[PDB]
């Protein structure tokens, strides 16, 4: 890299991170999509 | 998954049961059976642990990916308990110990810690709370183990009124300290007993029955703010019971009496070690205490659990102690 | 000094010994066993870390599940695990042992060896290169180095 | 020539056609159909009663000497009443040729074991039994070869689910591996890939 | 507008590659191995 | 053409029979084996000093999957699902919708790295070089759940490994 | 290749063969790891006329 | 452009965030929620609009064979910019 | 899938020069070693007629003296344009099968020597985009190519 | 005709029923040996009950050929048990000890899920 440096991009990490498995900053999977079905919210005041 | 959590699926490993449980003391004898049943139906189980993560490994296979979650906690740190119950809808306390340690005595494991969990659970918004007590719990006995249980049971019933107290007898199973306790008296001589096992009546209960009872208390609505007494189907004399254990284990049975004070001293000798004591003064008292008969408390039959007779599932426990057995004489109901 | 300090050095000594003599029992079930053999080959020479090529199950400290675990083989693998003297660790090698991999949806494949035995390190790949497996063994050694068996005992 | 197209071999198509008639004439009692594919592979379709007669002739006859059983398998076509198609692939080292013999059966009708002709069929027939449920009569030792002990069903049948009906798992309460109904965290995604436009007009079936 | 460049052998091809078995013949004959062996015994006996 | 491997007749002249007698009694051929392993003792070993030395790889090496961007920061993936349709192990799960500005982008892009067979078909099928297999091969984890990547993990890998992915693609894009 | 002449003779004699001609370790006779860019050829069907697909 | 929910959890670029009463937040206790910080929708807005002198411009994403399939964008409508369907770059026609 | 990268064939040549010497070292440990011959000679003998009827193939036949090799009797690809020999056993035992395998490695090096010299130019996949996907360069410029790339991968 | 078909072993129900009993006697006499070799935690009587139940579920069969297959498969199962090809896990898969009972009443199904 001192002879052929990498191309610079503004989204590339400036700080390389080693394997974080087993540490408090590990990766935890989850769904990245929002809720599909919207349920009905009953009225907050009585009818009678 | 908006109001509580909606069950989904067939009730198998990859289903969703809607139960989000925090099981304190899940790394012990009764804990591994409670986690197995919760995780076997598709529940989100949170397992606080004080031990090495290596000692929690037998719990990882018990649930689908992401269903068993492990946290560090300290019995004397209220914040850690808060992090482990804030997201749960049911909290199960199985914290206990058969002996006192330099850092934890019976007033910590059975009174202060259970009350700490109950308080944090109440203000965290948890709706259901299951606490394990002892059948012979009352402040009148020579066992400091049983005196602590009575105090803790009252404090749990006060901090969390809607709690569900379970009062089981001596639980037997593969990893129990009851049938395996009456099988390790062979390297010293016969079988010491207060009196000769007479005037001591025991009503042991199967581990799966206790486990299945705790599960049904989570699902059952009419179990909030109630006390249960999980007991076996049959009653035995400690002499007859221990005789049966040795017969099933094919060990020579040579019972001889020993004075009550004499048994205390050998209990002192075996509690000087730094490891799990083989026996102690309190252990001898509890084994020789007579299992109370509380017919005013609903038991296993009130949760849809048929108590398992000790004769049916005693061979699976004592098989490993061996190097057509007559059932033990039982006390009639009368 | 404090009791924690004294019992923390003994923890280091036993942790050092156990990770410097990791003897593996390799369940070579499928192609991932070839890459396991390449980690013993001269280029990587796993024996230079103290990791003997192949120990008997009763002398073994770590089990490497390297390949597809089928239903027919599942009870056999559990029996070998139950007979391993402690402390015992399991390394899941490859996609088949990780989560079933290419045969995840088969009628005769266990969907991950972590339904039968507990797993300490998962090594991804199909197969992981011999260097990737070695990186996973050196991660298990780092995991043994972080154990606190005596601290937990002391603070009990 | 045409660089991207497979060249024909009309000499080998002629020879295999002649040998097919030869076999059809010598065994009219069983042979039901003979065909040669566009890539020069001879198929003899026979009645299942002719399995031993037809195979023995091809193995022993001086002009056949099909002394190797390359493979023996089954194909499940549910739309036929005889849903299974038993296929024999034979090799002749003397004449450097291959022949395929096909027959059929259903879930209940036995097939005759060709172990007396080719010893290699011992395990091939067990695999057919294990994976398709076709019973071979007079087999010296017929039993499952590939499936788990006590496995219910025959997986290679077209109506058997891909992921089966049971999955294994270790239960700590009973301290053993147990079988339970299959539940997949992610269901297999069934793709419908067929194009609605005919690809090969040469194979169009009559309306 | 350059030329096609793909992986090809050098002009003139590669050099010859040995494949035939090569186990060289070593040592003395059977007669001379027993002569040295017997002679060693005789000197030792003396 | 063919050759016989073991079809030679041993000579029966007295010299040859004595040459074979010397071999049997004096263990001559067992002593060549000792010479061949003494040779290897004085050859330099082929072992490398991992992890300070690494085994050589090539720009085509197939490692950890990762999601890339254009030079402007915009994601390359336009939620076409060709990678999902070709994955032999059915390890990719994609969901998509119109982004806030009308663009065609994924709301879900998961890869089950325990189903993946690390075959590279996805990066073959992608028309915009979005999903690639980077050069990383050291991402072993301690739990099964860390290998179920979602869109954030894959985008993080792309930002983390773009400097090296871009140079590997530049070295090999003319062969593909 | 860094072995001295003496150890070279010993390894050669014990094996019976000249090992230094064919070493199992790769020194600087292998291809450079950065190669010039290629320019691959096109197939027989890359034509602008007389290339109808029904004929091939 | 990572926004934080009232409880404190980061909102991902897909808009995902767990509600206040969702038990699934327990997976992040003792761990972290991995959220990519570079929102694509925000970075492609920063790119300047390109002024071209023709009705139809072609975009291939930049880089030739390393970009995306080459598409032609019509710029006759003066009330909006012509956006590339693959990469989001915008174009406008000079004074018409 | 792809074409050979520049510099590979020179690296295959360098590996192939030395590989016969590696086989000769293997033979210095096994072929004449009496202990190895005791474990393999006259062990597991298969008659040529049993081998054919039991469905054997490969050196399980050539070890018993059967002269059969699909690379020469039913050649595929360009095996009819290379020159090599088929090793044949005489006793049908483990030792003869071990010598067939070791001799097949020597013949494989012989074939590799001819592939390296006779490697021709051209493309590496059939120039029919309804079977083999087009190059990425033309998948990103031509409408037909993108259609055929799209449908060959879905 | 259409109804003419090859027999597997038995030409009518009477001959097939003979093979069923011969199989039942072989199974009935191996439960004590099976419960001993595999060190099962079940009793001999409930082991023989399971044998009876398996013979009872498919007791409505009237096709002689289907009966032959059920006996062919039954003998294969017996051979695996006698030879100890099976293990403790395979013998106990007849008892479904780990899956909770699925209620069979309409109301109980209605509360848990959408299945009939
Ligand atoms: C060179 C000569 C080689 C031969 C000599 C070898 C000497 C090696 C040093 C021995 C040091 C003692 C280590 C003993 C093992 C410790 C251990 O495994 O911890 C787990 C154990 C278990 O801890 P635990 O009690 O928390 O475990 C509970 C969890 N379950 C229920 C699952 C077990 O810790 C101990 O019990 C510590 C033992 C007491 C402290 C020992 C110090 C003795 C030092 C002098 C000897
Ligand atoms: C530091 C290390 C310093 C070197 C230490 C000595 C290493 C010697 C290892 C042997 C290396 C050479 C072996 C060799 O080439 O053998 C080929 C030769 C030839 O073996 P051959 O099998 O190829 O053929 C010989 C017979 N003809 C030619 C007729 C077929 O082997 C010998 O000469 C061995 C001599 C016999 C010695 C053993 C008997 C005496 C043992 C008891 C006394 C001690
Ligand atoms: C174990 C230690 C023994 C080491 C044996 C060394 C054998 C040896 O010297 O081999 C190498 C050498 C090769 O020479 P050569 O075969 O002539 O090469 C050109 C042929 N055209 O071979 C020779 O030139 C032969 C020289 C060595 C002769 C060894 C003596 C004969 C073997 C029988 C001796 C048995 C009695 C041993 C007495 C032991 C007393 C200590
Ligand atoms: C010994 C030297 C010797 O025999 O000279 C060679 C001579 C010529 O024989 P040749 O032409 O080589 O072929 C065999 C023909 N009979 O050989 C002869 O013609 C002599 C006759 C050959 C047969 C001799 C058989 C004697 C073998 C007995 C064992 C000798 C070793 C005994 C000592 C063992 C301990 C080392
Ligand atoms: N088993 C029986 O026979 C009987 C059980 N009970 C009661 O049920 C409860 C659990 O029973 P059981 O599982 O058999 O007992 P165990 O000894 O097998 O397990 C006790 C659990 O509590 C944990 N524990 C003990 N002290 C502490 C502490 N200071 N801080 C945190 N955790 C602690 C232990 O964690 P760790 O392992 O890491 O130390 C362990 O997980 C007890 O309260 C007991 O009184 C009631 C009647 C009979
Ligand atoms: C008095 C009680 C007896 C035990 C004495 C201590 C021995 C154990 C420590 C070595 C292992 C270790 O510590 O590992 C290697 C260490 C570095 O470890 P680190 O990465 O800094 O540790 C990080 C923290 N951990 C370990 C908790 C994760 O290397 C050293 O510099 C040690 C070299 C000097 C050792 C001298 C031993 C002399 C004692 C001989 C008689 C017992
Ligand atoms: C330790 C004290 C006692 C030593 C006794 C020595 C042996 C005495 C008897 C003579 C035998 C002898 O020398 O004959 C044997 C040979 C004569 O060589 P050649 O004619 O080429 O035989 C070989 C025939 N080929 C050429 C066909 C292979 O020996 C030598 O070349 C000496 C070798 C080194 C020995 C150490
Ligand atoms: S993970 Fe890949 S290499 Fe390993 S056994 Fe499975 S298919 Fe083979
Ligand atoms: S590399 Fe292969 S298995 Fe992995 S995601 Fe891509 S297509 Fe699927
Ligand atoms: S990664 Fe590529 S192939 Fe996959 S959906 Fe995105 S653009 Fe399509
Ligand atoms: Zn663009």
């Amino acid at each position: 890299p001192t002879v052929k440096p990498p191309t610079a991009r503004k989204f590339i990490w400036t700080n390389h991170k080693f394997n974080l498995s087993g540490t408090p900053q590990q990766y935890v999977p989850y769904s990245t999509t929002r809720k599909k079905i919207q349920e009905w919210v009953p009225p907050s005041t009585p009818y009678k | 998954l908006h109001h509580a959590v909606i069950p989904h699926g067939k009730g198998g490993r990859s289903s969703v049961s809607g139960i989000v449980a925090t099981v304190f003391g899940a790394t012990g004898f009764l804990g591994r059976y409670v986690v197995n049943h919760l995780g076997r139906m598709g529940s989100q189980v949170i397992v606080p642990h004080r031990c090495e993560p290596y000692d929690t490994m037998h719990l990882r296979p018990m649930g689908d990916l992401g269903q068993i979650i492990f946290m560090d906690w300290n019995g004397r740190d209220k914040d850690s308990i808060r992090r482990a119950v804030e997201h749960s809808s049911v909290v199960i306390n199985l914290v206990g110990r058969e002996w006192e340690t330099q850092n934890f005595d019976f007033e910590d494991v059975f009174v202060k810690i259970p009350q700490a969990i109950a308080q944090v659970s109440k203000e965290a918004g948890v709706e259901k709370f299951i606490h394990i007590s002892h059948l012979n719990a009352d402040i009148k006995s020579s066992s400091k183990y049983l005196r602590s249980k009575a105090v803790g049971e009252k404090e749990v019933r006060e901090t969390f009124p809607e709690a569900t107290i379970i009062k089981p007898a001596e639980i037997f199973g593969r990893e129990d300290r009851f049938l395996n306790y009456f099988a390790n008296i062979r390297w010293f001589g016969g079988v010491p007993l207060i009196s000769l096992g007479k005037k001591t009546v025991k009503q042991p209960v199967y581990i799966v029955d206790v486990t299945k009872g705790i599960i049904n208390a989570i699902k059952d609505p009419d179990a909030r703010g109630k006390t249960f007494a999980f007991v076996g189907p049959s009653r035995y004399l400690l002499f007859d019971l221990v005789q049966y254990v040795f017969a099933v284990a094919h060990r020579p049975f040579l019972p001889y009496p020993l004075p009550h004070f004499a048994y205390r001293w050998i209990g002192r000798l075996f509690e000087i070690s730094p490891f799990e004591p083989w026996t102690t003064r309190d252990k001898v008292e509890r084994i020789h205490t007579t299992d109370k008969i509380l017919p005013h408390l609903p038991g296993l039959e009130d949760l849809g659990v048929e108590a398992t007779p000790l004769e049916l599932k005693a061979i699976e426990v004592l098989r490993r102690h061996r190097t057509d057995v007559q059932p033990a004489k039982t006390i009639p109901t009368s | 000094s404090r009791g924690e300090y004294v019992v923390a050095k003994l923890d280091d000594l036993i942790n050092w010994a156990r990770r410097s003599s990791l003897w593996p029992m390799t369940f070579g079930l499928a192609c991932c066993a070839v890459e396991m053999m390449h980690m013993a080959a001269p280029r990587y020479d796993m024996d230079r870390f103290g990791v003997v090529f192949r120990a008997s199950p009763r002398q073994s400290d770590v089990m490497i599940v390297a390949g597809t675990l089928t239903n027919k083989m599942a009870p056999a693998l559990r029996k070998v695990y139950d007979q391993m003297p402690e402390p015992r660790y399991v390394v899941s090698m490859g996609s088949c042992a990780n989560g079933g991999g290419y045969y995840h949806y088969s009628y005769s494949v266990v969907r991950g060896c972590d339904r039968i035995v507990p797993v300490d390190i998962y090594v991804p790949g199909c197969p992981p290169t011999a260097e990737a497996l070695l990186y996973g063994i050196l991660q298990l050694q780092k995991k043994i180095k972080r154990e606190k068996r005596l601290r937990i005992w002391y603070r009990r | 020539t045409r660089p991207t197209v497979r060249p024909r071999n009309d000499v080998a198509h002629k020879q295999l056609s002649a040998f097919g008639e030869y076999v059809a004439e010598i065994l009219p009692k069983y042979v039901q159909q003979v065909q040669v594919s566009c890539f020069n592979e001879l198929e003899i379709c026979i009645h299942p009663d002719g399995v031993i007669p037809v195979l023995t002739f091809l193995r022993d006859h001086s002009n056949a000497q099909f002394k190797s059983l390359a493979d023996l398998t089954a194909v499940d076509i549910p739309t036929r009443q005889n849903r299974f198609e038993i296929v024999y692939n034979l090799l002749s080292l003397r004449f450097n040729s291959r022949i395929r013999v096909k027959t059929y059966t259903d879930e209940l009708t036995p097939i005759e074991s060709s172990v007396p002709v080719y010893k290699a069929a011992n395990w091939y027939e067990r695999e057919i039994w294990d994976m398709f449920g076709v019973f071979f009569a007079n087999h010296p030792d017929l039993r499952r070869i590939l499936t788990d002990y006590g496995f219910e069903g025959h997986p290679f049948r077209k109506d058997f689910p891909l992921s089966g009906y049971v999955e294994l798992r270790y239960d700590d309460e009973v301290k053993r591996v147990v079988a339970e109904p299959v539940e997949l965290a992610q269901e297999f995604r069934k793709f419908d890939l067929n194009s609605p436009w005919e690809a090969f007009p040469a194979y169009r079936q009559p309306p | 507008a350059s030329k096609v460049k793909q992986d090809m052998p050098p002009v003139g091809g590669y050099g010859p590659i040995d494949y035939k078995r090569n186990l060289p013949r070593r040592g003395l004959s059977g007669y001379s191995m027993f002569a040295v062996g017997i002679g060693a015994l005789l000197f030792g006996y003396w | 053409t063919y050759k016989y491997v073991n079809l030679r007749e041993p000579s029966m002249d007295m010299k040859s029979v004595t040459d074979r007698a010397a071999q049997t009694l004096l263990w001559t051929e067992l002593i060549r084996g000792l010479g061949m392993t003494l040779s290897y003792l004085f050859r330099e070993p082929a072992t490398i000093n991992y992890p300070f030395e690494k085994g050589p790889l090539s720009p085509r090496f197939r490692g950890e999957h990762a999601l890339r961007r254009y030079p402007s920061g915009e994601e390359r993936c336009i939620a076409c699902k060709l990678c999902e349709a070709v994955c032999p192990a059915q390890a990719i799960t994609i969901e998509a919708e119109p982004r806030a500005d009308g663009s065609r982008r994924t709301t879900r892009y998961d890869i089950d790295m325990t189903k993946c067979i690390y075959c590279g078909f996805c990066q073959e099928a992608c028309p915009v070089d979005a999903i690639v297999e980077g050069p990383n091969f050291e991402f072993s984890t301690e739990t099964h759940e860390e290998l179920l990547y979602n869109k954030e993990k894959l985008l993080n890998n792309g930002d983390k490994w773009e400097a090296e992915i871009a140079a590997n693609i530049q070295a090999d894009y003319l062969y593909r | 290749a860094s072995a001295t002449r003496f150890i070279q003779w010993l390894r050669n004699w014990a094996s019976g063969r000249d090992l230094q001609a064919k070493l199992q370790l790769r020194y600087q006779e292998i291809s450079k790891r950065t190669q010039p860019p290629p320019k691959l050829p096109v197939g027989p069907s890359h034509k602008l006329s007389n290339n109808y697909y029904c004929t091939r | 452009g990572v926004r934080t929910s009232p409880t404190g959890e980061k909102v991902t670029h897909t808009g995902q965030v767990y509600d206040d009463g969702d038990y699934r937040k327990v997976r992040f206790v003792g761990r972290q929620k991995e959220v990519n910080e570079n929102f694509a929708i925000d970075l492609i807005a920063e790119q300047p609009v390109s002024q071209v002198g023709s009705r139809v411009i072609s975009c291939d994403g930049g880089g030739g064979a390393l970009g995306h399939p080459r598409v032609y964008i019509n710029l006759d409508k003066e009330t909006k910019t012509g956006t590339c369907g693959y990469c989001g770059l915008q174009f406008r026609q000079q004074h018409h | 899938h792809q074409d050979l990268p520049l510099g590979l064939m020179d690296d295959i040549y360098e590996f192939s020069k030395n590989f016969s010497l590696r086989i000769d070292e293997l033979e210095e440990m096994l072929t004449n070693n009496r202990i190895w011959r005791n474990r393999t000679v006259d062990i597991g003998i298969v008659t040529a007629e049993d081998a054919l009827n039991y469905g054997f193939s490969g050196v399980m036949l050539r070890g018993s003296g059967i002269q059969w090799d699909l690379r020469k009797t039913q050649p595929y690809d360009v095996y009819d344009q290379v020159e090599f020999d088929v090793p044949i056993g005489s006793r049908g035992d483990c030792y003869d099968r071990y010598l067939c395998r070791v001799e097949e490695m020597r013949q494989s090096i012989r074939i590799i020597s001819q592939c390296l010299n006779k490697m021709p130019p051209g493309e590496i996949k059939v120039d029919d985009a309804k079977v083999s996907p087009p190059k990425r360069a033309e998948m990103k410029t031509s409408m037909e190519s993108l259609i055929h790339h799209f449908k060959l991968y879905t | 005709a259409s109804t003419s078909v090859k027999p597997i072993f038995s030409r009518d129900m009477n001959e097939a029923k003979r093979r069923v009993r011969e199989l039942y006697r072989a199974w009935y006499r191996e439960v004590p040996n099976t419960v001993h070799l595999f060190q099962l935690d079940i009793s001999v009587k409930q082991g023989r009950d399971k044998v009876r139940e398996m013979f009872k579920k498919n007791a409505h069969i009237t096709d002689p050929r289907v009966v032959d297959l059920l006996v062919i498969k039954g003998k294969m199962e017996l051979e695996e048990t006698i030879k100890v090809w099976k293990q403790r896990t395979h013998v106990m898969r007849f008892f479904h000890e780990t899956e909770a009972p699925r209620p069979k009443d309409f109301l109980s199904k209605f509360y848990v899920g959408h299945d009939p």
